[PDB]
């Protein structure tokens, strides 16, 4: 009979105290026991004394009973008899009181207690002022006398905390928590008065860690007094932190103060920074390596480590303008700045990303001082040349010490991942922001300002290290690599010149270094880095066209290297160099007659014959941005036919043989070949652009009728087989090239220079063979990238396509909105795209809307509510933000405007205000906010037509702020008319300024889920009744002029 | 030889896509936010022998929330996880942290943004720092593509069996 | 100009050291590691063609993908390259043969295990399809074949062949190898012609003297494909990857020097 729901009777514990234990212990069955957990909140919870008081696993089960209670508090509190408030009151008081000082609550864990403890942080979150005025004063002395309810209560400080300074953003309305803070602020000397005497007199070390911790969070909030016109800063330096267990709440504490603005307290900052060091270097020497202590260090130490880590960075950070303004203070953050050196050899790339944090602002600072280098030359007379200046003359030898740095931990500068789409195609996927690369950057950046402070330096430490490679034998790939990517980071930050001798050096001294060593593991990577560093400095490759031509020769040559990767290496490297030095490729050089891209598609064959799909891909990339550059029209087409010449020849193949038959497109290799081929196709119109139409034309309309062959013969086969025939080889062939064709076209309208034309052209034959295909797909086949593909080739060509929204409209808009009108899951591409092309049809193409059957235009809304209910971030904000465009795109046809408010407006505020009181959708916040602040703003006048119909003394301001307010009881029948008037009339007073109407909407989150009920008037009725009237009064000191 | 790892984050995080990439190299395109949670195992085989992590696939929607804190307790390592393409959804991690080392004083834990693959990211590592003085882990993770996919795992593994040099394996 | 010192620099930098590669472009054109010397190598590595190799271990090895000069661990370099041909031999009359070979990709073909499948110059898997060859339909009795692969013929033309039902041919010289395709290719049920187990068809290419009169002939032929270039293999070698001066390519020209208001009309034609 095991499965019991729970009603009244005589209701026991044994059973409940099973569910539990199920739920955290077992297997399956959990599944129903958690889902039955949840039911049990309902009702109420007349258990929880029940369960609380009659206690195995037992503290669990307690657990649980708390979380009802909590509930019960966090709302119900109001309305709940005055005599049972105190019940729960002293229930909980006590029940603590008891839990604590025990001779084994070590096993009752800090659980139980810190749920407990937060149960009354919860409680007082209610009364504490007011219904509970002696209570701080109170505990203060009950801790005085007994440490056991001290320790404890300074943990119902420390969350009391939190909660009313930290997280009561959302969770509280704006003003209770005004009312709070000045509330602890008032009475918190009672209680500092208290941590300061556990600190000075108390021995037990456990009560005096715990009261570091509940500063440690006091410190975000608490007057500056009590920090600096106290010494506590002194407590901790002196008397906690050279103390092993108390050492890092110490630090940490230190950390936060050391992040204030000094302003009036700098003498207070010098000496906590000089102290701070005087403990430092007694601890952590600075002839200790802080690497091994890190590595062989246990977590005791790590966070030692990383939270010196951060003294360190934000103090310096954040106070150096006051550490040099005293020859004193000079050698202190010498010190200091060492340790910094010191912590950066550390392995752990988080800890490091804060040292480079400072690294990276020091730089900055002394690149705004002067970012030119120190003028070389020495005096005439020999005296200095008093040229450097002021502050960097402070860091020369340690900015020597961070290029030393940032050139042997230099970052890997990409970051490649080999990962297969959605397709079985296997593919390398380039990445373009991770944290990773991030890493990469600032550490360039550091190099390129410590470059500009003395590139001379720069140069000099690179040989250095080059060197110790050649020879030198600190010779290891790993730092092979650090080299040249700093190298590769530095390019462009050295006068040209300069930059000339210097490459010719480096990279002639790694040929050298390329053949000393035996071997082709090393050969290669070698090599690669030469490749890299080359590639890497297109200024060069444009100065010196023997050389460039002499690179891409040898590129080509590596391009049948079958060792790993060195292929990949190869192409990546010709992209680069075909991109920058794009232009030498086309037109003739001195030193031979005819222009180099000719040899090279005389010679494309040859080349690329070894190579993998993608590599050739890359390829075709690579001489498209060569004939991108060829702008003498009639040489350029010449051009892009011998240049697409190759796979031309394929495709008018399989284009004959699909004549007498077309089965052949039917064929798993000749899909694999239209595949490749349109690839192909598509990269060189990338590089190309718009010129490449020469091409495409070519191609457009047989490929259409294949792309929609390809289409018909997919849903045929899933129609007759199930969604289950997409996974497998050749339906996932298929799709490739009607994906890859969508991209084609997309790829091409994308970047041209002509609209009339392309609308008048390449546009009619989707029609037919893309977009009503896409109707006549079944559902689970129907391609989604057409709608998105519609979407790219409308914002291209707006005004243009406006007359033709009609017939695409048609052939998509409703086939694709029932497959996204059932729930809010199936389909989620169609879905997202569906409306990025909603979006920009409404963008750029309004007129459209305006000229159909009002009850289409209706059906368009409706949509658009149905996007921005959507739980899908992405869904939901693009509907939003076809909203608020669409408002606006209403405001200009004064004729259509009128009627739209006088159909949909109120038809609108419904459904808005529908989401914004709903508990999933808080990214609108912004959008939700934005719109109904605009809409209430334009009622303030421009909705110049009656809708209550009483004539105008039912004028619309007052109209609408009686049936939002309506609207709102009804759906929410507790809140007193009273939250009601506030709320609405803080619609139209803060009206104006949307980051204060959007607190405003989370005020309102807050009343609703929680039961004001009627006594209760906490919620200072008043002070914000004149409190939105300085918002009023500011609408007209802006908006009148 | 095993684990119970609370798996926290707001809604449409990616968590159950994560976890479930995690556990048959699927990737679910649909948001079908869970309800409650769903404790899945996953095991992994290293250096020394296998590991099972115990995911409770939590929920993110206040809506559906469930037992939340009741899930974490018993936790012996936790990931918050974010989507680094809404700005929103790192703005509450610091509420998900609150409320599991309200349970969990010490137990490692990891930060994931997710999304990493999206080439509109809004979560610029730039704005990324709150592990640090909160002094947990972070990582870039995408189910998308597997960027640093493995590495939330590795970490978590590292430090409770307490082996800096544990290296996953094949087998 | 110094950087001119890089230029020639940069000229020295290599990943191979075969001499007289392919990669690069014929040791006329440029002007370091190549010679003027093929005639010399080809004579000592004949010379040395007592089998030291357990070749019929590696049949096994490549057709199985168990990984226990040198044998070659995986599945690149598992083909017999051509270096460039340039000391046109005293003895070409009636000691050497040449294939025209047609454009495409060159590939080792490796069919056991009911599979087959095609791999670049360098381990990399390109197709895994269906054949004919003894292996690659449906018994330790594997086939590998060195070929190019012709997209616009969808078209395996074999070149020589290392390995047929199991017994490798890396130890005979060319004369027969070739033998043995023109006697044993054209013999298979189906191979040369296209099917849903033979998916792509296999032809044998051709091979002729390099007499005079022949290389004449020859020059002036109809193909089933489009020309890349001439092999030439001298009669007697044995099968060895990598770049051998015993197999020299050439392209074509080469010889009689070498001692001489809308798109477009829509293919296709249906539906608007
Ligand atoms: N681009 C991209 N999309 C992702 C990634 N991970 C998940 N998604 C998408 O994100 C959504 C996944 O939802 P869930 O995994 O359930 O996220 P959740 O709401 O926190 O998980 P549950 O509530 O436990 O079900 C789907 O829309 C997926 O398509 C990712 O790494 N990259
Ligand atoms: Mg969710």
């Amino acid at each position: 009979a095991a499965r019991q729901l729970l009603d009244f009777s005589q209701k026991l514990d044994i059973n409940l105290l099973d569910n539990v234990v199920n739920c955290l212990y077992h297997g399956e069955g959990a599944q129903q026991r958690m889902a039955q957990e949840v039911l049990t909140h309902l009702k109420e919870h007349p258990d929880a004394w029940t369960r609380v008081d009659t206690i195995s696993q037992n503290m669990n089960t307690k657990y649980y009973g708390l979380q009802i209670l909590e509930n019960v508090i966090k709302t119900r509190w109001k309305i709940l008899p005055r005599n049972q408030c105190e019940g729960i009151k002293k229930y909980v008081v006590g029940l603590i009181i008891k839990t604590s000082s025990d001779p084994t609550c070590v096993e009752k864990e800090k659980v139980y207690i810190g749920k407990l403890n937060m149960i009354l942080v919860q409680i007082l979150k209610q009364e504490w002022p007011k219904h509970w005025p002696t209570f701080i004063s109170d505990i203060v002395g009950a801790s005085r006398t007994s440490e056991s309810l001290c320790q404890n209560n300074m943990v119902i400080l420390k969350l009391l905390s939190e909660e009313v300074f930290d997280f009561s953003s959302g969770q509280i309305t704006q003003v209770k928590a005004k009312h709070l803070k000045d509330s602890m602020c008032n009475e918190f000397s009672q209680i500092f008065q208290l941590c300061q005497f556990v600190m000075e007199n108390s021995q037990n070390a456990p009560l005096v860690h715990a009261t570091l911790e509940t500063l440690l969070r006091f410190l975000n909030w608490i007057p500056l007094g009590y920090i600096f016109e106290t010494k506590l800063i002194s407590t901790l330096i002196y008397k906690f932190l050279n103390v092993p267990m108390f050492r890092n709440v110490s630090l940490k504490c230190l950390t936060e103060i050391a992040g204030v603005s000094v302003s009036q307290y700098e003498e207070q900052f010098e000496t906590l920074f000089t102290l701070t060091m005087m403990q430092l270097k007694q601890m952590l020497p600075l002839n200790t390596n802080i690497r091994l202590a890190y590595s062989n260090g246990k977590d005791d130490e790590q966070n030692f480590i990383q939270n010196l880590s951060l003294f360190l960075c934000t103090f310096l950070k954040e106070h150096g303008q006051l550490l040099e303004k005293r020859l004193n203070l000079r050698e202190a953050l010498m010190e200091a700045l060492h340790y910094m050196l010191l912590v950066s050899e550390v392995e752990e790339t988080e800890i490091f990303k804060i040292c480079l944090e400072y690294w990276n602002h020091l730089a900055a600072e002394l690149y705004r001082e002067s970012p030119f280098s120190t003028s070389a030359s020495p005096l005439l007379s020999g005296s200095q040349h008093f040229d450097i200046p002021p502050r960097r003359q402070l860091y020369l030898t340690v900015l020597s010490k961070v290029r030393l740095l940032m050139v042997s931990r230099m970052a890997k500068p990409e970051e490649v991942l080999v990962v297969e789409n959605d397709q079985g195609e296997v593919v390398r996927e380039f990445m373009k922001d991770t944290d990773s690369i991030n890493l990469y950057k600032n550490m360039r950046e550091t190099l390129v300002y410590l470059t500009h402070l003395d590139y001379v330096d720069t140069e000099i430490i690179m040989t250095k290290k080059l060197q110790n490679q050649v020879n030198g034998t600190e010779w290891s790939w790993k730092n092979l690599n650090t080299l040249c990517w700093a190298i590769g980071s530095i390019s462009g930050a050295m006068h040209e010149e300069d930059e000339k001798r210097f490459l010719v050096t480096v990279i002639k001294d790694l040929l050298g270094l390329c053949e000393q060593k035996r071997g082709k593991d090393n050969k290669a990577i070698i090599a690669s880095n030469i490749m890299y560093i080359v590639g890497q400095y297109p200024r060069f490759l444009r100065a010196h066209w023997k050389f460039l031509k002499t690179v891409v020769n040898k590129l080509f040559e590596f391009m049948h290297e079958t060792h790993d990767g060195v292929q990949d290496m190869a192409c990546d490297t010709f992209i680069k160099i075909a991109q920058k030095c794009r232009r030498h490729f086309v037109q003739v050089q001195v030193g031979e007659v005819m222009p180099f891209i000719d040899e090279i598609l005389n010679n494309i064959n040859t080349i690329i014959c070894d190579l993998q799909p993608q590599q050739v891909h890359t390829f075709y990339e690579a001489v498209g941005y060569m004939i991108g550059a060829q702008t003498d029209q009639t040489v350029q087409e010449h051009l892009i036919e011998k240049y697409m010449l190759l796979p031309n020849q394929v495709w008018d193949s399989i284009i004959q043989q699909a004549t007498k038959n077309v089965d052949i497109l039917k064929d798993p290799e000749t899909v694999k070949q239209l595949g490749s081929i349109l690839k192909t196709n598509v990269r060189a119109c990338k590089a190309v652009g718009h010129p490449f139409v020469i091409q495409l034309g070519r191609i457009y309309l047989d490929m259409l009728n294949v792309y929609k062959c390809l289409s018909e013969n997919i849903s045929a086969a899933i129609q007759a087989n199930g969604e289950m025939v997409t996974k497998q080889p050749l339906i996932r062939s298929m799709r490739t090239v009607k994906r890859e064709t969508l991209k084609l076209i997309s790829g091409w309208v994308s970047r041209s220079n002509d609209p009339q034309m392309v609308a008048e052209n390449f546009v009619p034959p989707l029609l037919d063979a893309v977009l009503i295909d896409y109707q006549r797909n079944v559902p689970a086949a129907r391609e989604p990238e057409v709608l998105s593909t519609m979407a790219i080739i409308v914002n291209k060509l707006g005004g243009h396509i406006t007359a033709e929204i009609p017939q695409i409209f048609d052939a998509v808009f409703e086939c694709t909105l029932n497959m996204i009108n059932k729930d809010f899951e199936e389909y989620p591409e169609h879905r997202t795209n569906f409306f990025l092309l909603l979006q920009a049809v409404n963008s750029h193409c309004f007129p459209a809307f305006l000229a159909i059957p009002p009850a289409q235009f209706k059906l368009v809304l409706d949509s658009i509510i149905w996007a921005f209910k959507h739980t899908m971030r992405n869904v939901a904000d693009t509907g939003l933000q076809i909203l608020f465009t669409l408002l606006q795109n209403v405001a200009q046809e004064e004729a259509a405007a009128q009627s739209f408010y006088q159909t949909y407006f109120c038809d609108i505020l419904q459904h808005i205000f529908s989401v914004v009181t709903d508990t999933s959708h808080t990214a609108g916040l912004t959008m939700h906010a934005s719109i109904l602040a605009y809409m209430f703003n334009l009622v303030e006048e421009g909705k110049i037509s009656t809708p209550l119909n009483p004539g105008n003394p039912v004028n619309n301001q007052m109209f609408i702020q009686d049936y939002v307010a309506n609207l709102l009881k009804s759906a929410f029948p507790h809140l007193q008319d009273a939250q009601v008037k506030l709320f609405v009339t803080g619609l139209f007073s803060l009206n104006q300024d949307i980051p204060a109407f959007k607190e405003h909407l989370r005020d309102f989150l807050v009343q609703i889920k929680e039961f004001a009920g009627e006594d209760t008037s906490d919620l200072f009725l008043e002070e914000r009744e004149t409190a939105l009237r300085q918002a009023q009064e500011e609408k007209h000191k802006l908006q009148m002029s | 030889v095993q684990f119970k790892l609370v798996l926290v984050g707001d809604g449409g995080t990616g968590k159950t896509t994560f976890v479930k990439r995690h556990l048959t190299g699927e990737f679910e395109k649909k948001y079908v936010a869970t309800l409650g949670v769903e404790v899945h195992p996953l095991v992994f085989h290293t250096n020394r022998g296998p590991i099972k992590f115990n995911v409770w696939d939590t929920a993110g929607l206040e809506k559906f929330g469930g037992l939340r804190d009741g899930y974490y307790i018993q936790a012996q390592c936790a990931i918050i996880m974010f989507d680094v393409t809404s700005r929103v959804t790192y703005k509450n991690v610091p509420n998900w942290h609150r409320d599991l080392v309200r349970v969990c004083e010490n137990i490692p834990i990891v930060l994931c943004g997710n999304k990493v693959d999206i080439k509109d990211r809004k979560v610029k590592a730039k704005s990324i720092v709150f592990h640090r003085k909160k002094n947990l882990q972070y990582y870039d993770i995408s189910a998308k593509s597997n960027y640093n996919f493995e590495k939330p795992f590795l970490w978590l593994a590292r430090k409770l069996i307490g082996d800096p040099n544990l290296e996953f394996v094949a087998m | 100009g110094s950087l001119n010192e890089l230029a020639l620099k940069l000229a020295g930098l290599d990943i191979s050291q075969d001499l007289n590669s392919t990669a690069a472009p014929h040791p006329r054109l440029s002007q370091y590691s190549s010679l003027e010397q093929s005639e010399r190598r080809r004579r000592l590595l004949e010379l040395q063609k007592s089998k030291r190799l357990d070749y019929v271990n590696h049949a096994r090895r490549l057709a199985e993908d168990d990984w226990t000069k040198k044998l070659p661990k995986h599945y690149a370099n598992q083909l017999m390259l051509s270096e460039w041909l340039i000391d046109v031999p005293s003895d070409l009359g009636q000691e050497w043969i040449v294939v025209v070979c047609p454009v495409g990709k060159r590939a080792l073909i490796v069919a056991s295990r009911g599979s087959t499948s095609a791999y670049t110059k360098s381990g990399y898997c390109v197709n895994r399809f269906s054949s004919l060859l003894p292996g690659g339909n449906r018994a330790k009795d594997y086939t590998i074949l060195d070929c190019i692969y012709n997209e616009v013929n969808q078209t395996y033309y074999v070149l020589d062949v290392m390995c047929w039902r199991g017994h490798p041919f890396y130890d005979c010289q060319t004369d027969f190898r070739f033998y043995w395709m023109h006697s044993k290719l054209p013999e298979e049920e189906g191979l040369g012609e296209k099917t849903k187990l033979n998916p792509f068809k296999f032809v044998g290419l051709k091979n002729f003297p390099c007499t005079p009169e022949s290389l004449c002939d020859v020059l002036s032929m109809d193909f089933p494909f489009e020309v890349d270039g001439l092999l030439f293999y001298h009669k007697q070698t044995h099968y060895s990857p990598g770049s051998t001066p015993l197999v020299g390519w050439l392209r074509p020209y080469m010889v009689s020097d070498v001692l001489g208001h809308s798109p477009d009309h829509p293919g296709c034609l249906m539906e608007n």
